[PDB]
């Protein structure tokens, strides 16, 4: 069956310790292992960060919204220490970035309720998985 | 080309050449302190250090030409 | 169980049980291959697996019961259910075979103390809620809808990954 | 502030034999009161010289201060006669060698390596009761452990050697396996211990009497039972010599094509049979003649008497034996013969 | 045994009940013919797929979607 | 395969003095890079590899080898090249060859030392959230024996790309110096000490002083392999000098892996 994931968080939980990054590991490897198997769509409703980013990225659909929505790997304040470059987290990661240079986003929903909509509508072309007939 | 150049912006710790020093390809030539790694920065061809730009201390711009060669 | 995998007949498990019966007589019945047998069955079988768990499920009665270990898929259990490795009164015996002097006035006190916070805080749904061996706790009422809203999702399921073989051996 | 290479190491190397004996002193010195040899060292006896690749020696339990290495068991991968197997033994010196998460998930990644191998998997079980002060946790985990034997059963061959008092939830595991070997006066294998036994239901049981090697061994849960754990590794040794690593692969092929000619060991056949249809007489003296030699490996011999059910091999391949037993209640097919001869 | 429509509330006249049936009927849209379709496996998806040598699909979804009747 | 004269023994009793030349091949300083050719020869027979595309990407080394006589794709960072960090580049190159690995059956060994993603807007604006993940499906898609030697620094993502453990990798193994760790000591204290670090700023402390006394006491009780270790996430850890042996062991049990990926037409990788 389908899987829809609503993705908003600052990566892993620095507290826990590398646990995080084994079921970070284990969430990639399941997208992967779908990948083909069953639509996976991925809905971006805030600052996904780290880790959060490449669950989407392997994902069939990546779905944002307007300027409420970000991805980037490395947040802004370790792009100023190391490169010197300061730039907004909306400018590094928005939905319009991601959309119009990176090529990640498939549509950028002007509010929640059109980006449910795009994603119902989504399914509504897609089979259940890969061997049952379409609608 | 005829340019040793910083592949990243940081922080010269040591300058490995002098100027009009030959240098085979592979040598040191620099050490820039960046992202948390002394790096070193090689001569990519036989050639003579000439033009050297840079002293230790100083916090460098990526595209900086280090030295002609 | 394997006559229902066989014609594929999804399975519900209505978990109510103290686990295995102990005696010497059901020992040397074979007590140990014919459970053995059981926890074959349920974990070789491909249909779908869906569990309720009403009151007791002690050891390996809440195992063998279709636990999610036991590759159950869906488990929900009533706000009765009690979940533990062993019941109360078990686990106080278990603890009164040290100073045991039953005769003593204190300890029939301590064993009901004991039995209290046991029944508390240790057999009861909510460790295995928040553990995620168990997937809700519901209202009894939920059950039936809860069952026909499971078993429509499972209605396609396909068990993997196995390996293809002749046969899976079992304890006989 | 910063540690070299070489302190780093050597850091690594005191670590390493520190969790050669995570109970430490206090511990080996109960087990040596005991006599029991530790957990490494009957793997190093079991497995060729050398051979043992441990996993997991540096694991514990995830956020307990008290927690020591290996969490109560050893696993890893070897050899027997140049053949690869996995092992995991079961460690008394560490939380009384209770299921532990650490413990489960350690043997359950040995399950899923011999899985995905495809060798055998011997496990050496002594003891493995629930921990006291996280019950519910051996609970998950016997379960968990319990469901990858799906990987395993008929896939490759799953040894237990019962080395002392498998109780409780650590028989349905052990069970599962293909052989079951037990030391006697050592192994014992029963889920409801006499003390629990007598306070529920009032029966007086000695532990022989309730699950002692020789009576599990007539009751069929033990395939053989020895009286040392070195008979026990050669019995495994010789078990494995008769089998092919998986299901997919071919066993290995011992001394084919002697004797191709009839000899007197063919021609003692033609008298054997005794001429009254009232007498009986032991079946070995046929098998024993047969066959190419006489290394007929019993199996379950104490299980239904009336019934054989060896190894033997025909020109140096491997055959499993099913003959009756004229010496035992005239051959007739008991109970325990019945599924003695349909399990093997 | 079978089930009738019913109407619930008031009584129509004959006529009515007349243009009431009639406009149901008339909203009876369908095929004009339904029984079960001809069968044709050419191309199913099922067939695309890889499968592992030993994958227990064969089994479970190969297998049964072809002799599945 | 080529056969090949193997010695028999124990990994310890097996070691040759090119073995033991890893066990002081790490710098003591974590900020000195090495040259992983350093390792990858030692590892190698005959120090004999073939690298691909060497001279793209230099932040991430790959090519063939053999180990005992059997093939085998080393991939592995570089400390010399962008500290070692990936970037796109990188992760195109070693995802391109891990498939072409797995195609024909080559098993693959990762030597891992990054200390996560390359920084900067450009990387994000082509696209290194769609372009890195290339790197993880191949390795998660990819069925032959997989090993990971883990060599200093494993962070973040990047440890989870380079093989972790979940992905599937087969054998893990860490060197005394590896560093395994959400991210580094100087980003982490400034984590979960931002409120100990508010309390001293406003109590007008030297806040730097307590920094870096955070940062000392996180560095020695996390920034090691044993907390990985400690979750099984590596399966031992080892003399730099049983590395070989280890490869040796597990490229030959794991020939046939019984292993499968459920049923597709294919998969649906970022491109
Ligand atoms: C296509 C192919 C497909 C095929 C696939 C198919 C395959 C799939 C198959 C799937 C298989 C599924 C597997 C599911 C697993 C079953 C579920 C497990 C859970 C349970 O079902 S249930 C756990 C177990 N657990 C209890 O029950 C506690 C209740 N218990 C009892 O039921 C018994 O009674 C007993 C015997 C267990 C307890 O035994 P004991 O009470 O432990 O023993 P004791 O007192 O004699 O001695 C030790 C104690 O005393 C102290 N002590 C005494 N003497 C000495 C001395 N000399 N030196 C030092 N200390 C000493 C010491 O401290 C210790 O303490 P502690 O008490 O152990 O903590
Ligand atoms: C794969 C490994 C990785 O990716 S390491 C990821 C490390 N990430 C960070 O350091 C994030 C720090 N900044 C952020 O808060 C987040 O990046 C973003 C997405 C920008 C959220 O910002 P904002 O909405 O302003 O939240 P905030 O800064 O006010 O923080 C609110 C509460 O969230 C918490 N939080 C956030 N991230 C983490 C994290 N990774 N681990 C643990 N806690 C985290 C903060 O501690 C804070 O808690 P509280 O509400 O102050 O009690
Ligand atoms: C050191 O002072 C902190 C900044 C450097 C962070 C390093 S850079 C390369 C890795 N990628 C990342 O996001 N953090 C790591």
């Amino acid at each position: 069956r389908p899987l829809i994931g609503i993705n908003d968080g600052a990566g892993a939980r620095i507290q826990e310790g590398v646990v995080s990054l084994g079921l970070y590991s284990r969430i990639f490897h399941n997208n992967i292992k779908a990948s083909g198997v069953i639509p996976q769509i991925s809905l971006i409703m805030g600052a996904a960060a780290g880790g959060h980013v490449y669950s989407p990225a392997l994902t069939d659909f990546v779905v944002m919204v307007d300027q409420t929505s970000q991805m980037f790997i490395t947040g802004p304040d370790v792009i100023k220490t190391v490169t010197g470059e300061d730039v907004t987290m909306e400018e590094l990661g928005g939905a319009h970035t991601h959309m119009a240079k990176s090529g990640t986003a498939h549509y950028v929903a002007s509010g929640e309720q059109d980006a449910f909509d795009y994603v119902r509508d989504l399914l509504s072309y897609l089979p259940p998985n890969n061997y049952a007939d379409p609608p | 080309g005829d340019a040793v150049t910083a592949p990243m912006q940081g922080t010269v710790v040591k300058v490995a050449v002098e100027e009009g020093q030959e240098v085979s390809a592979g040598d040191l030539v620099v050490v820039l302190e960046a992202m948390k790694m002394e790096n070193p920065v090689t001569a990519h061809k036989d050639g003579t250090i000439t033009g050297l730009a840079v002293e230790a201390g100083a916090a460098i711009t990526q595209g900086t030409v280090i030295a002609e060669i | 169980i394997r006559f229902c995998d066989s014609y594929n007949l999804p399975l519900v498990f209505v978990v109510d049980t103290p686990g295995a019966m102990p005696g010497v007589a059901e020992e040397k019945g074979g007590i140990i291959k014919r459970g053995g047998r059981f926890f074959n069955a349920i974990v070789e079988a491909d249909v779908p697996k869906v569990t309720v768990i009403i009151r007791k499920a002690y050891g390996g009665g809440y195992a063998v019961m279709g636990s999610k270990q036991l590759s159950a898929d869906l488990n929900f259990a009533w706000p009765t259910a009690r979940i533990a490795v062993i019941g109360a009164e078990g686990a106080a015996q278990l603890l009164v075979k040290r100073f045991p002097d039953p005769n003593a006035p204190e300890v029939q006190k301590i064993r009901d103390d004991f039995i209290e916070g046991y029944n508390l805080n240790m057999a009861t749904p909510w460790i295995a809620a928040e553990r995620g061996y168990i997937d809700a706790v519901i209202q009894p009422h939920e059950t039936r809808l809860l069952l026909r809203k499971s078993l429509r999702l499972l209605r396609d399921k396909q068990n993997g990954p196995k390996v293809q073989r002749k046969h899976g051996l079992l304890p006989l | 502030t910063n540690k070299t290479t070489a302190e780093l190491l050597a850091e690594l190397r005191e670590k390493l034999e520190l969790a050669k004996e995570p109970g430490g002193e206090k511990a080996v010195a109960k087990r040596e009161k005991k006599g029991i040899p530790s957990a490494r060292a009957r793997i190093n006896a079991l497995l060729d010289p050398g051979s043992f690749i441990e996993i997991g020696a540096l694991a514990k339990t995830p956020g307990d201060p008290n927690a020591l290495y290996g969490d109560g068991v050893v696993t890893g991968r070897g050899t027997i006669d140049g053949r690869p197997v996995g092992v995991f033994s079961h460690d008394q010196t560490v939380f009384q060698g209770s299921v532990g998460e650490m413990f489960g998930r350690k043997v359950a990644r040995l399950m899923e390596w011999v899985a995905m191998v495809g060798c055998p998997i011997i496990g050496i079980n002594d003891s493995a009761g629930a921990r006291i002060q996280d019950a519910v946790t051996s609970l998950a985990w016997y379960a968990e452990l319990g469901r990858r034997h799906e990987m395993l059963r008929g896939l490759v061959p799953e040894i237990s050697l019962i080395f002392g008092k498998c109780a409780g939830g650590a028989v349905y595991s052990p069970i599962q396996t293909d052989l079951l070997v037990a030391v006697r006066d050592q192994g014992y294998m029963f889920i409801t211990g006499p003390d629990v036994i007598k306070d529920v239901t009032g029966e007086d049981v000695t532990f022989d009497e309730l699950g002692g090697a020789d009576e599990q061994a007539k009751r069929g849960n033990i395939h053989k039972v020895v009286n040392s754990e070195a008979e026990a590794y050669q019995y495994v040794r010789d078990y494995l010599s008769f089998l092919p690593s998986n299901h997919f692969d071919n066993p290995p092929i011992v001394n084919p094509g002697m004797e191709p000619e009839i000899t007197p060991h063919d021609l003692e056949l033609d008298s054997i049979v005794p001429d009254a249809d009232n007498m009986a007489y032991d079946m070995h003296e046929i098998l024993l003649r047969i066959f190419d030699d006489g290394d007929v490996f019993e199996i379950a011999e104490q299980r239904g008497p009336a019934m054989i059910t060896a190894f033997a091999r025909v020109d140096g391949h491997p055959v499993g034996v099913i003959a009756n037993q004229p010496m035992v209640l005239s051959g007739a097919i008991d109970n325990e013969a019945s599924d003695k001869a349909a399990s093997f | 045994h079978e089930a009738h429509i019913k109407v619930l509330r008031g009584e129509p006249t004959p006529e009515e009940m007349a243009a009431l049936m009639a406009v149901l009927a008339s909203a009876g849209g369908g095929p004009a013919e339904p029984v079960k379709k001809e069968r044709n496996m050419w191309g199913h998806p099922v067939d695309k797929l890889r499968y592992s040598v030993f994958s227990w699909q064969r089994v479970t979804l190969l297998e049964r979607t072809h002799m599945r009747r | 395969l080529y056969p090949v004269a193997i010695p028999e023994g124990s990994i310890e009793e097996t070691l040759t003095d090119e073995d033991l030349e890893l066990d002081t091949l790490i710098p003591d300083s974590p900020n000195q890079p090495y040259d992983m050719h350093e390792v990858i020869t030692r590892i190698l027979d005959d120090d004999e590899f073939l690298e691909v595309q060497a001279g793209y990407a230099g932040n991430i080394v790959v090519g063939f080898g053999r180990v005992e006589g059997r093939p085998v794709g080393i991939v592995a960072n570089q400390p010399t090249q962008f500290a070692g960090c990936l970037d796109i580049n990188a992760s195109e190159k070693a995802a391109r060859f891990i498939r072409t690995c797995d195609c024909f059956n080559i098993p693959i060994v990762l030597l891992v030392d990054v200390p996560g993603f390359l920084p900067g807007t450009d990387q994000e604006y082509n696209g290194i959230i769609r372009r890195g993940a290339k790197l993880l499906y191949a390795y998660g898609e990819a069925t032959v024996a997989k090993v990971t030697v883990i060599t200093r620094k494993s962070y973040g993502g990047a440890y989870c790309v380079m093989g972790s453990k979940d992905m599937g990798a087969d054998v893990v193994v860490a060197w005394p110096t590896a560093q395994i760790a959400v991210m580094g000591a100087s980003g982490a204290v400034g984590f979960v000490y931002r409120q100990q670090l508010k309390e001293a700023a406003k109590n007008g402390e030297d806040v730097d002083a307590l920094r870096l006394e955070l940062q000392q006491t996180y560095e020695d009780t996390l920034v090691n392999p044993y907390i990985a270790a400690e979750r099984g996430y590596v399966d031992a850890v080892i003399p730099p000098s049983h590395t070989r042996g280890y490869v040796a062991n597990a490229l030959r049990l794991l020939e046939r892996k019984i292993v499968q990926m459920p049923p597709k037409k294919h998969g649906n990788i970022p491109l």
